[PDB]
């Protein structure tokens, strides 16, 4: 809400979930899945079903993800999802008088951003659109201007160093493991126990099982010793139809694919070695500032025991590959992993802070008129 | 305004509130 | 699936939601005289032994309601013709059964009331009762000539084995 | 089924089906089966040279030379007669049955064809029983290797016939259970008076069995049967043979049945413990 | 019950004091919940182990913590047949350990059976019924083993009798 | 020199027993056990050895007949152990310490049943090796006798049917896709109650204790599959001399003879496979729609090999024109879907016409046993078996997963 | 930072429960004190155990329960029946809290 | 005396409002259920769901009408009612282990959270950007803090933990509090200053519950040593211990200046007396059964009691008190009926 | 390789043997095609 009476809306479009709200708030107003479903029953209620209810009866439909790692695949499904977002079921706003802040993943093509700005200005006709980088918003939410952001969501896990409020583009790294790969590996591990689940019709049940029971083991020699002698790791879960399943030693085996990618046939190294190589690839005088401020983000870093394991692996790598002979020199060096419990929505809080600061400055936003007698060149004000 | 401005002391206040662990990073007023 | 009629004509008199198909009969009634050798009675007698096992029928046009009505009345005639012993007593007992005041659609007693539609005025009701009586008498007279073995003059066992089967679990009379 | 059977089954149903189809009048069919029995004995029923009007049954024993040294060929020639032919290569004894020249009562020949293995283990017992009946003393004992590590010893004294077994228990529980079973066999002369005398010795050979290659280790037990002339006369002796050559399989079969009955009792007690432990939940039963 | 009754009374009275548990999260790995008698990462949350012995062979070891109790029981094995019967019985229970919820898949060394009771079981079952179940378990094992020995002896007698009869 | 392995296949109605290397099973016996009557506990003496299995179990006085296998899964394990005792030590006459074993399992089986079977085999009989095999790969391997060298792969759909439920199992590259397995409640028993109800309604003179055996004999000796129903009824009504048969039987008590007329139940028997609402008023879907749904629930790249290699198996698929009727119904359903997609696309979708082929071979009655026997006759069978040493050292967790490849 | 801590047999029992080790770290003193206390205990009679039990305060009952639970660890001859009878008579006048103070003790004796 | 079986699951904690017409409780999961009494039956009115972990503490302020919750997911929220729905507000705690206990201050301007990372967090309000900030007390705590209680002068704070000791700290914050007066506990009161530290030599159990008295000059705590102890600060910080003959007690409360009521694993509340000379004495159980295989224990609670709270007025005048248990029941006891039923039971 | 190649070897051995072993009222064909 600015001085002229126009509402400011912060929208974060993920591969899996759309999180939308207003500027200045500390909580997201709505979180819902991002999928568009069509009835396969007519191929064998409503012809176009979109939203979380389309995630309810997933087995009755066939589904499509319109967004894939910040790249729009199906434009009509993305227009239907944005029509559902700015509608009376979720937000109930009049888009003729609003301003909107949208996010953007690192290493994005320019043509996708131009098309997104053209759809927001021509179809919905907003009064002001701004596009921001997600890592800068993640550091803005915590209170820092210099750090290394490790964000694992639903698409591609990214490691990005940001220095003095600007993201360095020639040092960012990516790893192709996220929550869908962990869910597929959990389906593959649960097939050996005897529970058979479909890869498309039963994705949400295994997603809720993964959100409920899975964790990351600290010592990976102690967990299966506890799993070979005791029955304390076996937990009972109730399916929606009525059956009761038992999940045992697979709780600590699936997120171990984050640290060992060759379990899911992906070449490369783990997240800790990639983080060490990303920090060590920078110049010498700014290494310790990157080591003192490492911020985790994303919904896939919500496993219990993950930052303790990450700090242990990073300290072991820095001991073995840099100092190489002394445990006394390791104590003076400072390595900090920042793990707040609100880390699932850092991008929304950073967008809310940045929209609440700059809600009155006319030079920040780009208006409808500056699109109207310049076209695509209004994106020249972005950077 | 722009890049450096009111944003700087907003980030200072947020770093004071959220990161308060730095003012204990290390390991007559009550006369009565 | 089940077998449907094929005598649908684009200019047919629609009595209610049924079809006023022509028949070959010497009985008096409002049905038109049929010139061809195939009418709906012979088609229903042809399809009765295959249709009676089915339980899920689907209505496609207006001849199917006449088809299922004649199928239910063949089931009632087999129930009354199980106990007979000669052909002429079968003719007399079909002549008794044809003039029985069976319940029409609209009245309580007709089982498939939701599929069917009741008439509106009195003359449609009168011609519907006359048409159903003529259809009942003609299919009774045609069913007499097929159920009887001529060398033995007793009812055959190949036709009296469908007594305890019902079409769509429905009956035209009481239990 | 407490006692084991001496007739093989598959020979009897196969030959009975072929004989009934031949006697009915139908054309015969082709047959080719290979199967096994106790103590590593192989059987093969086939058609010679593709001729479907003739069937042929061949047996394979690993130790036929030791039985041939005591005269097993004359007994098989005396019992079977014209059905005995030249053996198939890889097999020891072969019988040939023609489906055209068949006798009327086709009941005795199927029963004689079913006891081919029993008729192979009957020469040495009849020879030593004849040595006991004639009164000759001082003949050498018979060493039969009926398995890879098990040995049968048959000796004829002046007034008794001694049959010594040598069994090997593989599992460690089987030694204890077989010790209990042979302790019950040893005192079994209290109830039944007219019976052969059973003796048992664990881990050591008997004193009469000496200057041999007898086993020493902890899984070997020795079982001694003492048979009298009331058991080794003429018109009992075949019945005695029908109880002697199936003793070891009977013993191991009853040990395995006891091990199954213990599993049944453990299933019942575990179900009772789970039914007791389920009741402790508050209002969730 | 020449010495069975005071032995079972002492075992019951020791088990009443040990089963006083509560929920406790781990203080070395964040958001973890593990039984403290198996992990043994913190010394101040562990109680002293105790044992109760009836003779030189039969004994019960009880180890406690803030949220977990481990109880190891050694069973009397007189004869050689009772040793293999007890070993088959204890091996039979530990394979079906997922249906018992309080049984370990591998015993503590020197003992025959081992129970592990956490604080989640005391929230889902009554405590005194669990104590009565442990006492009932220790009472019923010896009766089952003696009935097994008598049944095996009777079956061996009848199996010997039939074969010596049929001669 | 080397003794052959033992192949045992257990079912709800019949169990098949024999040795490896042969083309036919040596014994096919009913899967029932006749225990002694309870007449009222501790069984003093050898009272658990007083039982009969197989054909001796049926109709024995002062004995109770029990069926331990219900829809493919074992209910009572004590009866299964006492069953396998008289399988091994009476019929096969094999010493269990010298022979490797191969057993079969239902296609939707828990690992706990595998652990119980491995417990019984390794601790009650002391076998040196054990291999628990899936039935679909064995049936698909037994289907290679009719086909030549080039069309010999391990991708296809297996339709298993008899005395139970009918399973439609897709398998790709030797691995069963367990997420798409569907079942139909019509099987070989329901045809026997349908034929028994028809013979009870029509004919007279059958003794009331021998209706089931006469219905089973009429099903096994005279039934077939018709292309159309009303034309078959017209054929039976017009020329009644050619098609109506006569069946004779012998009474058990009075030792007399009876003769009945076999009529409309020759084609109305198997027709509940394609019209299940005739007998079961809960299931209305025909078998071709279930097969099409199972194939359409598979991934995209595997759907065209699965249509080409449909393999029939089981004892209830031994009617005359089964594969031709199933192939015609599947081609009609697929062509209906393709014409619907072509009219909905409006000239955008022009797919290639696929090839549907249903395979009938000689050893369709005992396909699972034949595949198990020719698997166990290989010299490389002994290197994928679970030995007793690994069971003693590691434990009973080795039998949860199997080495198919 | 690991957690680091800082005819007159009745008069014979009263003297044996008197002057124990309290803070010493020599194991031989603890072993000889446990030896003389258990030597007093197992040579006692059977009828007058409760007369010895009900002539003690709360700390004497706690120390007696600690020595009884120490005496079970090294079983010899028929001493365990005497120790079980002593445990029953000490439980009859000491409660379950004596066993709780046995279990929650940072200094063994 | 008045049971009400709310659940079949355990109740971790409970809280009452000011007029005792509504109750908030956690049914052993990540939700908070608010029940309302209409007439004579309990009807579930509201459900609060924001945590993704096991909830360990609920407290309800009497005047400002706000509910603070903390759980095992290292998170805490404060809930306020608007337009008939309860909305949450963030608390920045800065802890890396789970939180175990939460208590409001008497003046409702701070709240204290005891957690498992060997520290106590004292939180106050910041309205410039609408959250709650915290300050930390670390030394010399060495293990997990299990219980807290506030002195009635809004400064001092008692804490018991798993290192077998009970300590008194000063929780003075210059931004929200006024300058306090001297107490018998001490005079120099900066933030985090250790006032006193009571424990035991050699022996000692985990301190499960602490409480101040009405005047604030006496303290009581219960251990896992089956001991209850009362410290007096006016008589030169002396301490008196009593060794019970029962199972350990998990809660304690001053109902007057000379009487304490405790409960625990015995399924039964007990009363202890403390005279002016410093002699702690056990008086009686408060659950004497009526004089007259299904087990059917002779207590009103079938499982362990984890919380004792005062139901009527306050510590100045106590007439009723309430207990909740692991069996899933809420019981209200009355001192006037217990005096007539049980002979020899006088409350002093 | 493995068991599968030996399985095709043993089926290719048995296939010509089973095919050599097998060396009118329902001869109508025109009703079966569509
Ligand atoms: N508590 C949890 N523990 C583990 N995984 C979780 C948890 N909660 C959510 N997830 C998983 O995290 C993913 C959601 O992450 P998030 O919402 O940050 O993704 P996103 O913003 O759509 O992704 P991206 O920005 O890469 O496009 C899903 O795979 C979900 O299953
Ligand atoms: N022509 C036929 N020949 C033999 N059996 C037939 C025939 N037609 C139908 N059947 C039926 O086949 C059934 C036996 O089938 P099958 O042996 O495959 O059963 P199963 O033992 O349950 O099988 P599975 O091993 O697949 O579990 C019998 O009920 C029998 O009525
Ligand atoms: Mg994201
Ligand atoms: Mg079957």
């Amino acid at each position: 809400m600015d001085s002229q009476g126009r509402k400011v809306v912060v929208c974060d479009n993920g591969t899996g979930f759309v999180k939308c709200g207003y500027a200045g708030s500390n909580f997201p107003e709505h979180i819902f899945p991002a999928l568009v479903g069509r009835p396969i029953i007519r191929s064998t209620i409503k012809d176009l079903m979109v939203g979380d209810e389309a995630s309810e009866l997933r087995s009755m439909l066939e589904v499509n993800y319109p967004m894939e790692n910040g790249i729009v695949r199906n434009w009509d499904d993305m227009k239907h999802l944005w029509d559902y977002t700015f509608g009376p079921e979720k937000l109930n706003i009049d888009t003729r008088n609003c301003k909107i802040l949208l996010t953007e993943p690192p290493m994005n093509p320019t043509k996708n951003r131009e098309k997104i700005v053209e759809v927001m200005f021509e179809t919905y006709q907003f009064s002001g659109v701004y596009v921001a980088i997600q890592a800068v918003l993640t550091l803005y939410a915590q209170g820092l201007l210099t750090g290394v952001v490790v964000d694992s969501g639903d698409g591609v896990t990214h490691i990005c160093p940001v220095y003095e409020g600007f993201s360095l583009p020639h040092l960012t790294r990516r790893l192709d493991i996220a929550g869908r790969d962990i869910t597929r590996y959990l389906i593959k591990l649960l097939l050996l126990r005897g529970y058979a689940f479909n890869h498309s019709a039963d994705f949400e049940t295994v997603r809720m099982i993964k959100e409920k029971l899975c964790y990351v083991g600290y010592n990976i020699e102690q967990e299966q010793k506890l799993a070979l002698e005791t029955t304390v790791l076996v937990e009972s879960y109730t399916l929606p139809d009525g059956r009761i399943i038992k999940v045992g030693g697979e709780r600590f085996e699936a997120p171990e694919a984050l640290f060992q990618p060759h379990l899911i046939n992906v070449e490369g190294v783990g997240v800790a070695e990639l983080l060490f190589n990303t920090i060590q690839a920078a110049d010498i005088d700014t290494r310790s500032e990157f080591y003192k401020h490492i911020v985790l983000s994303g919904g896939s870093t919500m496993y219990p025991g993950l930052p303790s394991r990450l700090e242990r692996e990073l300290k072991q790598l820095y001991l073995e590959r840099v100092l190489k002979g002394d445990v006394e020199k390791l104590s003076k060096f400072k390595i900090r992993i920042e793990d707040p419990p609100r880390r699932k929505h850092m991008v929304f809080l950073g967008g809310a802070v940045l929209a609440d600061i700059m809600k009155d400055k006319d030079n920040f936003w780009m208006t409808r008129q500056e699109y109207q007698e310049k076209g695509v060149r209004v994106l020249e004000k972005l950077g | 305004s722009g890049i450096v401005g009111a944003l700087m002391e907003v980030m200072q206040k947020r770093s004071k509130a959220i990161h308060s662990s730095d003012e204990d990073e290390d390991d007559d007023e009550w006369e009565d | 699936p089940a077998y449907h009629s094929s005598l649908m004509d684009p200019d047919t008199k629609l009595i209610g939601n049924m079809a006023l198909l022509p028949i070959r009969s010497q009985f008096k009634g409002p049905a038109p005289r049929e010139t061809k050798d195939t009418d709906i009675v012979d088609e229903a007698i042809y399809y009765f032994k295959a249709n009676v096992f089915f339980k899920n029928y689907e209505i496609k046009n207006e001849a199917d309601r006449t088809l299922i009505y004649i199928t239910l009345y063949i089931s009632e005639c087999l129930k009354k013709l199980q106990k007979c012993n000669s052909k002429s007593q079968g003719e007399k007992e079909m002549y008794t059964l044809g003039i029985t005041n069976f319940p029409i659609p609209g009245e309580p007693g007709f089982p498939l009331n939701a599929i069917y539609a009741k008439p509106a005025n009195k003359q449609e009701d009168e011609v519907m009762r006359a048409y159903l009586q003529q259809l009942r008498q003609e299919t009774g007279l045609r069913l007499c000539e097929k159920v009887f073995d001529p060398q033995n003059d007793k009812p055959s066992k190949w036709w009296t084995c469908f007594v305890k089967r019902q079409f769509m679990n429905k009956s035209l009379s009481g239990p | 089924m407490i006692l084991l059977e001496v007739n093989n089954r598959i020979i009897e149903e196969t030959l009975a089906l072929k004989f009934e189809n031949a006697a009915a009048g139908n054309k015969p069919e082709a047959v080719e089966v290979t199967f096994a029995d106790f103590d590593g004995v192989l059987y093969h029923i086939s058609n010679p040279n593709g001729d479907k009007t003739k069937v042929m049954v061949s047996i394979s024993l690993k130790f036929y030379k030791e039985l041939q040294a005591h005269g097993a060929d004359e007994l098989l020639k005396r019992v079977y007669g014209s059905y005995l032919v030249n053996p198939e290569s890889g097999y020891n004894v072969s019988l040939l049955y023609d489906l055209e020249n068949l006798p009327a009562s086709k009941d005795s020949i199927v029963h004689q064809a079913g006891m081919l293995k029993r008729n192979c283990f009957a020469s040495v017992f009849e020879k030593y029983f004849q040595f006991q009946e004639e009164g000759k003393e001082g003949e050498n004992r018979a060493v039969i290797h009926y398995r890879d590590d098990e040995t049968m010893y048959v000796e004829s004294k002046k007034d008794r016939v001694t049959v010594v077994f040598s069994t090997v228990f593989k599992d460690d529980d089987d030694v204890v259970i077989g010790k209990v079973f042979m302790q019950e066999f040893k005192e079994g002369r209290r109830a039944s008076h007219t019976a052969p005398q059973v003796l048992f010795s664990h881990r050591e050979p008997p004193l009469e069995l000496k200057d041999t290659d007898a086993a020493v280790g902890d899984n070997i037990g020795y079982i001694t049967f003492v048979l009298f002339p009331r058991h080794t006369n003429a018109s009992a002796r075949d019945n005695t043979i029908n109880l002697i050559h199936t003793f070891r399989d009977y013993l191991h079969y009853h040990i395995k049945c006891s091990k199954a009955y213990i599993h049944t009792r453990m299933r019942a007690k575990t179900s009772d413990f789970l039914k007791v432990l389920n009741r402790a939940r508050p209002d969730a039963e | 019950t020449a010495t069975l009754r005071p032995y079972l009374s002492a075992v019951r009275a020791t088990l009443q004091a040990a089963l006083c548990l509560e929920n406790f999260s781990s203080q070395v790995v964040e958001r973890h919940n593990k039984p403290e008698v198996e992990v043994r990462s913190s010394k101040e949350l562990l109680l002293q182990p105790v044992t109760i012995s009836r003779n030189e062979k039969e004994k019960v070891l009880i180890e406690g913590s803030i949220n977990s109790v481990r109880v190891s029981i050694a069973v009397k094995q007189a004869d050689e047949i009772e040793k293999i019967l007890c070993h088959k019985f204890m091996r039979f229970m530990m394979m079906r350990a997922e249906n018992f919820f309080i049984l370990r898949r591998k015993p503590v060394e020197g003992y025959d059976i081992s129970f592990l009771i956490t604080n989640f079981h005391t929230e889902q079952m009554y405590k005194h019924k669990l104590v009565d179940f442990v006492i009932h378990f220790m009472e019923e094992i010896d009766k089952e083993i003696s009935e097994m020995k008598l049944s095996v002896n009777a079956r061996a007698r009848i199996v010997a009798e039939e074969f010596l009869k049929n001669f | 020199g080397r003794l052959p392995a033992c192949v045992v296949d257990c079912g709800t109605g019949y169990t098949k027993l024999g040795y490896a290397g042969n083309t036919e099973p040596q014994f096919i016996i009913p899967s029932c056990i006749a225990i002694k009557e309870s007449a009222k506990r501790v069984m003093k003496g050898v009272d658990d050895l007083d039982f009969f299995i197989g054909d001796e179990a049926i109709e024995k006085p002062t004995y109770a007949t029990k069926w331990p296998i219900r829809h493919g899964i074992v209910e009572d394990w004590d009866l299964m152990e006492r069953f396998m005792e008289q399988v091994i030590f009476k019929y096969l006459r094999a010493e269990p310490e010298d022979h490797y074993f191969l057993l079969t399992e239902p296609p939707l089986n828990t690992p706990e049943n595998r652990e119980y079977t491995a417990e019984i085999m390794f601790e009650s009989f002391n076998v040196p090796g054990l291999y628990i095999a899936v039935q679909a790969v064995l049936a698909l391997a037994a289907s290679w006798t009719s086909r030549q060298v080039g069309e010999r792969t391990l991708t296809g759909t297996v339709i298993d049917s008899g005395d139970g439920v009918t399973h439609v199992i897709p398998v790709a590259e030797g691995y069963v896709i367990g997420s798409c397995i569907k079942h139909i409640p019509i099987a070989g028993r329901d045809i026997t109650y349908f034929i028994q109800q028809l013979l009870r309604d029509r004919e007279v003179g059958i003794p009331p204790e021998q209706s089931l055996e006469t219905a089973k004999a009429v099903k096994e000796r005279y039934s077939y599959v018709c292309p159309d129903l009303v034309k078959e009824f017209n054929k039976y009504d017009t020329d009644g001399s050619k098609w109506i048969k006569q069946y004779t039987g012998i009474n058990a008590i009075s030792k007399k003879e009876f003769s009945i007329d076999v009529g409309y139940e020759r084609f109305l028997g198997p027709e509940i496979f394609f019209h299940p609402e005739f007998a079961n008023p809960d299931f209305t879907q025909p078998i071709s729609e279930v097969v099409d749904e199972v194939i359409q629930n598979c991934p995209i790249d595997v759907r065209r090999p699965l249509y080409k290699n449909i393999v029939l198996s089981g004892g209830s698929t031994m009617f005359r024109d089964f594969g031709r009727r199933l192939q015609r119904d599947l081609k009609r359903t697929v062509d209906a879907r393709l014409k619907l997609s072509e009219e909905l696309s409006g000239g955008r979708l022009k797919p290639k016409p696929i090839d549907v082929q249903v395979i009938t071979h000689h050893m369709q009655r005992y396909a699972v046993w034949f595949g198990g026997s020719m698997l166990a006759s290989t010299p490389e069978f002994y290197q994928v078996c679970h030995t007793k040493k690994d069971y003693e050292e590691i434990g009973p967790s080795i039998c949860r997963h199997n080495p198919v490849f | 930072n690991k957690f680091v801590d800082e005819g007159n047999m009745t008069a014979a029992l009263q003297a044996a429960l008197k002057n124990p080790p309290i803070n010493t770290k020599s194991q031989a003193v603890k072993d000889r004190a446990g030896s003389i206390v258990l030597k007093v205990l197992i040579s006692f009679k059977a009828n007058d155990i409760e007369k010895a039990v009900q002539s003690l305060d709360k700390n004497g009952v706690d120390l007696l329960m600690k020595y009884i639970y120490k005496g079970f660890e090294s079983p010899s001859d028929n001493s365990s029946a005497v120790l079980l009878q002593w445990h029953e008579k000490a439980l009859a006048a000491g409660g379950v809290g004596s066993i709780v103070r046995v279990l929650t003790a940072r200094k063994t004796v | 005396m008045s049971l009400h079986q709310f659940l079949l699951e355990p109740i971790t904690c409970h809280a009452w409002n000011r007029d005792r017409t509504q109750i908030a409780l956690s049914p052993n999961n990540h939700e908070v259920h608010i029940y309302k009494k209409n007439g004579g039956q309990w009807v579930k009115a509201h459900e609060l769901k924001e945590h993704n972990g096991h909830i360990t503490g609920i407290d309800w302020a009497p005047k400002s009408d706000r509910i603070v919750t903390c759980g095992a997911d290292r998170n805490a929220y404060v809930w306020s009612q608007k337009d008939g729905v309860w909305k949450p507000t963030l608390v920045i705690l800065r802890i890396n282990r789970a939180a175990t206990f939460v208590k409001w201050s008497p003046l409702e301007n701070k709240f204290a959270v005891g957690s498992g990372a060997r520290l106590i967090s004292v939180c106050y309000f910041e309205s410039e950007n609408d959250w709650w900030v915290s300050k930390h007390i670390k030394k010399p705590i060495r293990s997990t803090v299990l219980s807290l209680d506030w002195h009635p002068n809004n400064v001092l704070l008692a804490a018991g933990s798993c290192d077998f000791k009970c300590r008194v700290f000063s929780a003075y914050i210059k931004e929200v509090d006024e300058k306090p007066a001297s107490t018998p506990w001490g005079s120099k009161m900066p933030f985090g200053q250790l006032m006193s530290e009571f424990g035991g030599s050699g022996t000692g159990g985990w301190v499960h519950g602490v409480s101040f008295s009405a005047s604030g000059s006496r303290l009581a705590w219960v251990s896992h040593d089956s001991t209850v102890s009362v410290a007096d600060a006016s008589k030169s910080v002396q301490v008196s211990t009593l060794k019970t003959e029962f199972l350990p007690l998990l809660s304690v409360s001053f109902v007057s200046e000379n009487s304490v009521v405790a409960a625990g694993h015995d399924c039964c509340p007990m009363l202890f007396n403390y005279d002016d000379r410093g002699c702690l004495t056990f008086v009686s159980k408060l659950d004497i059964p009526k004089q007259s295989r299904n087990t059917a224990l002779e207590t009103l609670h079938q499982n362990s009691i984890t919380q004792v709270s005062i139901y009527e007025v306050d510590k100045q005048d106590c007439r009723k008190f309430c207990t909740t248990g692991i069996d899933g029941a809420m019981t209200i006891w009355d001192f006037k009926t217990l005096e007539s039923s049980i002979q020899g039971l006088r409350i002093m």
